[PDB]
DNA sequence: TCCATGTTTATCACC
């Protein structure tokens, strides 16, 4: 028979809601660009018709075929074998149309998308009940498989209809931590709901170790709120398809990050790039009301959540990320900064303190010089190019009265009173030869040095670079 | 009418339907205002049973009002991980079916989290009686209220409005609730709210007329 | 025909409570960001288990005991709570399960479901946090032990803090008067807090009440916002005391008595006639408790 | 049934507890913040130790000491030899595994936790320190001898302060079981806490 | 209404 459907974004409660609308629209797409596609339309007339697309609503008509093939193509799974490092071997889905635009080295980006979806949203083993089933079939021998069909067609018949949730989609509606109490829902908004992962940005977050080891742990999923349907369709395609193909060991570079709201900020970062790029497209706003975050981990036989988040995506923050690539590549401890600036939060940046719990953790293992030497000097405040020329002043004169491993001499020297110096979290004596050795600047001396503050740990910074 | 203020020190909105982690939100419910109007009239609520669900409310008969909502300072959050109180969600057994003494017996922790202040000046459009009662109540024979008085004409303060599908919003709340019963039913439709920030009095969009 | 409330207030000592949730090798406590500053909380929770235990303490039967399981805590030894009298000391007979009570007509009681007595906030510090650390070193069990030694010794770091804890009570409900005795016995255990948080046998801290001041109106809780104290120098006066002073007539001072016993210090006479003809009495919180428990249960 | 508890102090002398842990060059102690000052500080550990060991000295039955033979810090005679039957100060230890004597379960039936009867708290000073007072000096080498080979010539300095210090403590009353000789040796022992230190 | 299961990948960018 015809079936006929029909939906809007102005009454859905969910943004994987609207999510999954955009997914199934690119499942389509991308089934009307596949040859056996209209072989299997003109054998077994398949009917698959997308009859509104505007900026609010839209339609759909399709009959059982169709669905069958939706099926099939979205739900196609394969057989991958993997060494220890007595053979083992995994089934990990096709991916559907991430296949059609990962030209990426190795399709990197995939096996990450791969091992989350198997992973969390898969946890429980109906995902491998009906993965492992569907695995190795072929498409061009005419394969298919009806069983799970027919009762989901049965039951999109009654769309008005309700019936219960599961652990497979967002969690929650199960046990509901007090009372034994179901949810509501009506069931064409949980079909819907079969194609929102695909849309997901994934990102790998860790936590750093004393020996610096980047160890990974769990994933970031990242997920839009859709405002224009009829343009969010058409930017994607390139927008996934222009990845970085930098690769490092098991991961993209960009597949890193240290803190949720990372992967958050990076996706509006790309979006604009290709905004420049592709045409009929102006502010971010327009394309994207909110971004969520969540942060996941499965342990055992049980799912752990850490943090979610949805907060205002906004335009300022686009000289962040080239703000931190030229600062912390070289150190690992300056993503504290970042995390600063994401009523009295507008210009916080320009104190940053980030000396608290930054050096605390540095003491012991990261301690094996003047890389962060000028570092902890604004920190001790809470100026400085008068204190360079009195210390070089000093030694000058002292070579001069007396007339290529001294940079490992200088290193430990320091060392020695940096150390002593973090601790008082005599001071008033090697700068008393230094003045000696030596005028409106020289009055401000009197006033910028008799805080207590400034006598415990500001004054005894600068004059170490010298000897 | 006439509105007023109030403020309290800590806080917590557990947006329903959250499963294991617990969130929040930076301006209370509808329904949740609702209630502590009611709870501050002395007017008891319509429904008297007990049993597996507690909030059988009919619409049938209920005191007519309109209610607005403000805020004046931003507040940010904490999270606490202490212990939550389960409830079974697998077959399990053992020592469970053997008291069963409202059991709830199985216990693992996992997160929340709670407010750091809270201050509102909230505005009310209510008949004379139910304003008379709630004078009577107050003036008359867990952390959520610390102290009430009405000031308000002056401090003056942002407000809130539904959103129309046009431009963007700005430091907006995830979710909003009007009225909703724990059994099978529709919820609410409208979800999205976003704040204005201006001096003089909300505009007539930003007052909503509860159907409770 | 009044619910009188109460502020408690605690003498400095180091910190033993340790919030779990453990990052690297250190025990972390929770923190607010009240002024953008770091504090200690004290859940209401391991306060109301304390407040229970002492009841189970004093001789009070009870109907519910969390004991020491060897594969992990739980709480048992309850039954059927059809009597509130016996049972859930007037207190949270919480219950969930819809095969109860053979279908509540036998019971022919309420079910207890959400019966809320003594409400209760919870504590706040009064110092910030500067990040301290004391060492930690555990030892591996054995070198030959059949018991398991961990596979290695490894040291790790704590951090504690001297600190007192500010607290409002909320006492409420007129509807407390079916067992006075119970209402005393639960007064004087308060009076008597000691091992409020179970955080460990060393380095233990304890509750000692000192200058416990507040009263109000048979009115809702308001005026003083049980909080917006110093850090121990002097800490009732600049909250209330100023207020209460220019409002002499205006706030009632006969039903508010003084505040904090800090006045059998300094200041004393003063304090005892210029401010008002009140109950100001302060030797001893337990007396203080019994008589204003006496009054309470009076009217 | 009689709870009590005290607290005491001692005679002011140069301090003893030296951690020693802050870099080559310096020897720190621990401190804390108290009311913008810092303070000396000494950890239960210590103290729990000492008593410990005079529970060893009193010739006392005992189901825990140390061997000091072996390459970093190890306890040997508290889980070796013992079935946890009755510990010093009926503290009944306690670790967690897989197994542990078969869950100690079937052999011997007490709680896989622990007791801990006893009650202590923080030793902390009465007057502040001012920064470092003493010096120091290390020899160079075993000479002619090839046995040390440290091959160091260092030069470095210490930390010391003069402070009296005084501690609380505490006891239950209602704890009854095999008192009579038990607990009363280890008050008696209270008065001496003479080897509570790190050197 | 009540019977059932599962994991497998090592490491890198500064003066």
């Amino acid at each position: 028979e015809i079936l006929t459907l029909d939906f809007n974004l102005a009454e859905l409660p969910s943004a994987q809601h609207r999510a999954g609308l955009a997914g199934l629209i690119l499942m389509i797409r991308e089934l009307k660009k596949w040859p056996w596609f209209k072989i299997r339309q003109k054998e077994k007339d398949v009917l698959l018709s997308i009859e509104n697309l505007d900026q609010y609503g839209a339609s759909i008509q399709l009959n059982l075929e169709g669905l069958i093939a939706l099926f099939d193509l979205a739900y196609l799974s394969f057989t991958e074998e993997r060494k220890s490092k007595y053979f083992y071997d995994v089934i990990t889905p096709q991916g559907g149309f991430l296949a059609g635009w990962d030209k990426s080295d190795g399709q990197i980006w995939l096996r990450i998308w791969r091992d989350m979806f198997w992973s969390i949203i898969k946890g429980v083993p109906a995902t491998r009940n009906p993965f492992n089933n569907r695995c190795g079939l072929n498409l061009n021998a005419g394969d298919s498989f009806s069983k799970d069909v027919e009762s989901v067609w049965k039951s999109l018949q009654n769309a008005e209809k309700t019936t219960g949730q599961s652990g497979a989609f967002y969690l929650g509606a199960m046990a509901v931590n007090a009372e034994n109490v179901s949810t509501d829902d009506l069931i064409k908004w949980q079909f819907l709901l079969h194609f929102w992962a695909f849309v997901a940005q994934v990102y790998c977050p860790y936590i750093l170790d004393k020996d610096g080891k980047r160890n990974f742990n769990g994933y970031v999923i990242v997920i839009p709120d859709i405002a224009n349907l009829e343009d969010f369709c058409d930017i994607l395609p390139d927008v996934l398809s222009n990845r970085n193909s930098k690769a490092f060991g098991f991961r993209p570079q960009e597949s890193v990050i240290d803190v949720p709201e990372q992967g958050a900020l990076e996706l509006l970062n790309l979006i604009k790039q290709r905004i420049a790029k592709k045409a009929g497209s102006g502010l971010l706003s327009d394309l994207i009301v909110g971004v969520e975050v969540i942060h996941a981990e499965k342990q055992g036989n049980s799912i752990k959540l850490h943090s979610v988040s949805y907060l205002q995506p906004n335009e300022e923050s686009v000289d962040d990320y080239n703000a931190i690539k030229n600062s912390y590549y070289c150190p690992w401890f300056r993503r504290q900064l970042l995390l600063n600036l994401v009523l009295a939060s507008q210009s916080w940046l320009k104190r940053h303190p980030w000396y608290g719990f930054g050096d605390l953790l540095s003491r012991i293992p990261q301690r094996w010089s003047y890389f962060s030497h000028d570092a902890r000097q604004l920190f001790t405040q809470k100026y400085a190019e008068i204190v360079y020329k009195i210390a070089q002043g000093f030694v000058l004169s002292k070579l001069s009265s007396k007339h290529p491993k001294l940079e490992r001499e200088y290193n430990d020297k320091k060392e020695k009173v940096v150390n002593e110096a973090f601790l008082a979290i005599e001071k008033q004596a090697f700068i008393d030869y230094f003045v000696s050795t030596l005028q409106d600047e020289f009055v401000d001396f009197a006033q910028k040095l008799f805080q207590d503050t400034d006598e415990i740990r500001s004054l005894t910074l600068l004059a170490l670079s010298s000897q | 009418t006439r509105y007023l203020r109030l403020k309290a020190p800590f806080a917590a909105f557990r947006p329903f339907q959250s499963g294991s982690f617990r969130s929040t939100t930076p301006v209370p419910s509808f329904s949740a205002v609702y209630g502590l109007l009611l709870n501050l009239a002395g007017i008891e609520q319509r429904q008297e049973v007990e049993g597996k669900v507690t909030l059988i409310k009919p619409k049938a008969e209920l005191p007519k009002l309109a209610i607005a909502i403000g805020q004046v300072k931003p507040s940010s959050t904490s999270l606490i991980n202490q212990q939550l109180h389960n409830y079974p969600v697998g077959n399990s057994g053992k020592e469970f079916a053997s008291r069963t003494f409202g059991s709830k017996y199985w216990i693992a922790p996992v997160r929340r989290e709670v407010l750091v202040n809270l201050d509102l000046i909230i505005g009310l459009q209510s008949p004379v009686e139910f304003w008379q009662k709630l004078d009577q109540g107050l003036k008359g024979e867990n952390f959520l209220f610390d102290e009430i008085y009405p000031i308000e004409k002056p401090d003056l303060a942002s407000w809130y409005c539904p959103l129309e599908p046009d431009t963007r919003p700005n430091q907006g709340a995830c979710r909003l609730t009007l009225w909703i019963d724990r059994e099978n039913n529709t919820q609410t439709t409208i979800k999205v709210f976003s704040p204005s920030d201006f001096r003089l009095e909300p505009p007539a969009k930003a007052w909503q007329q509860l159907p409770g | 025909n009044l619910n009188l409330f109460a502020t408690i207030l605690t003498y400095p000592a180091p910190a033993s409570n340790y919030r779990g949730e453990s990052e690297e090798n250190r025990s972390v406590i929770q923190k607010i960001l009240k002024d953008g500053q770091k504090y200690a909380i004290i859940s209401p929770e391991s306060m109301r288990n304390a407040l229970r235990e002492m009841l189970i303490e004093l001789g009070q039967p009870n109907n519910r005991t969390r004991l020491h399981s060897e594969d992990q805590l739980a709480v048992e030894f309850k039954e059927y709570p059809n009597p509130d009298k016996f049972a859930d000391d007037f207190l949270f007979g919480y219950m969930v399960a819809q095969t109860n009570d053979a279908k509540e007509m036998k019971k022919l009681n309420r079910p207890a479901k959400r019966d809320s007595i003594f409400r209760c906030n919870m504590a706040v510090a009064v110092n910030p946090y500067k990040y301290d650390t004391v060492f930690y070193q555990s030892p591996l069990n054995a070198g030959d032990s059949a018991w398991k030694n961990s596979t290695s010794s490894a040291l790790l770091h704590r951090e504690v803090t001297h600190t007192a804890f500010q607290y409002p009570f909320a006492l409420a409900g007129k509807d407390c008067a079916a067992k006075p005795e119970w209402v005393k016995a639960l007064l004087q255990a308060i009076a008597e807090l000691n091992g409020v948080a179970g955080g460990h046998a060393r380095a233990y801290y304890e509750f000692a009440p000192r200058s416990v001041v507040a009263r109000l109106t048979p009115k809702l809780v308001a005026g003083y916002q049980t909080y917006g104290f110093d850090a121990e120098g002097n800490w009732l006066e600049l909250s209330r005391l100023t207020a209460t002073d220019s409002d002499n007539l205006d706030l009632p001072a006969n039903e508010f008595w003084l505040g904090g016993e800090l006045v059998r210090k300094m200041d004393q006479e003063q304090k005892a006639q210029l401010e008002a003809m009140g109950a100001h009495l302060y030797a001893n919180p337990e007396k203080l408790f019994a008589d204003l428990a006496d009054s309470f249960l009076g009217v």
